[PDB]
């Protein structure tokens, strides 16, 4: 646990000098579109298998009740 | 010169000392330095 020797040069501004707001909701639209582009495979394998053991199961279910009938 | 007693020194430093903006300049090895919160929150005091 120690530290490197590093060389950088930084800037910075006062926190009473700058809008701090209207960053949240600047261009909201092709953030949620980067969003949804980047993790549509990973909502896709988080959600199939839930939705197909699901159907199977009630498709089953109601076979098998409407089966017993007379 | 010696008009300028106790009240009003203290008068001229919370005019342009107590809780105003500072501005900072450092070089070498100054990555134990405190960062620019440190400071700004150190022009005044919560015990008075
Ligand atoms: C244990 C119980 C004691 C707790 C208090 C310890 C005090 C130690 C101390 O000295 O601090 C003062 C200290 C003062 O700093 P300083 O270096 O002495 O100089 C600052 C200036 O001089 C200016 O600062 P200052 O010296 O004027 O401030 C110190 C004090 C003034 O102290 C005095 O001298 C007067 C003493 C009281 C007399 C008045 C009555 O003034 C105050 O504290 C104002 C408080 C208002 C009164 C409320 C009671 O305050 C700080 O530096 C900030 C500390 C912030 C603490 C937050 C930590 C939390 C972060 C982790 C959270 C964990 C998450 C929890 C979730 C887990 C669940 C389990
Ligand atoms: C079965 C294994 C299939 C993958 C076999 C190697 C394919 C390598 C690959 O790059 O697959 C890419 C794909 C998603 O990875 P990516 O291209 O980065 O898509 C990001 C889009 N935002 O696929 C993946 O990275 C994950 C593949 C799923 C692994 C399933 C294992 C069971
Ligand atoms: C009760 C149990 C509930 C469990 C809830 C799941 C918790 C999973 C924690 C996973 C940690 C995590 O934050 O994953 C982040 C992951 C990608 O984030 P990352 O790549 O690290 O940052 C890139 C910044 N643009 O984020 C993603 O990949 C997005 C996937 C979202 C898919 C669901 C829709």
């Amino acid at each position: 646990k120690g530290f490197v020797p590093m060389k950088a040069v930084t800037y910075g501004l006062s926190p009473f000098q700058q809008k701090i707001m209207p960053g949240l909701w600047k261009d909201l639209p092709t953030k949620i579109h980067h969003k949804v582009s980047e993790n549509w495979i990973s909502a896709t394998l988080l959600l199939g298998p839930l939705v197909g053991v699901y159907s199977y199961v009630q498709n089953y279910q109601e076979k098998e009740k409407l089966s017993h009938r007379y | 010169i010696d008009a300028v007693d106790a009240s009003t020194i203290k008068r001229v430093a919370n005019r342009f000392i107590y809780d105003k903006d500072i501005a900072i300049a450092a070089m070498g090895p100054i990555q134990r330095l405190p960062d620019y919160n440190w400071f700004r929150r150190r022009t005044y005091w919560n015990r008075y």
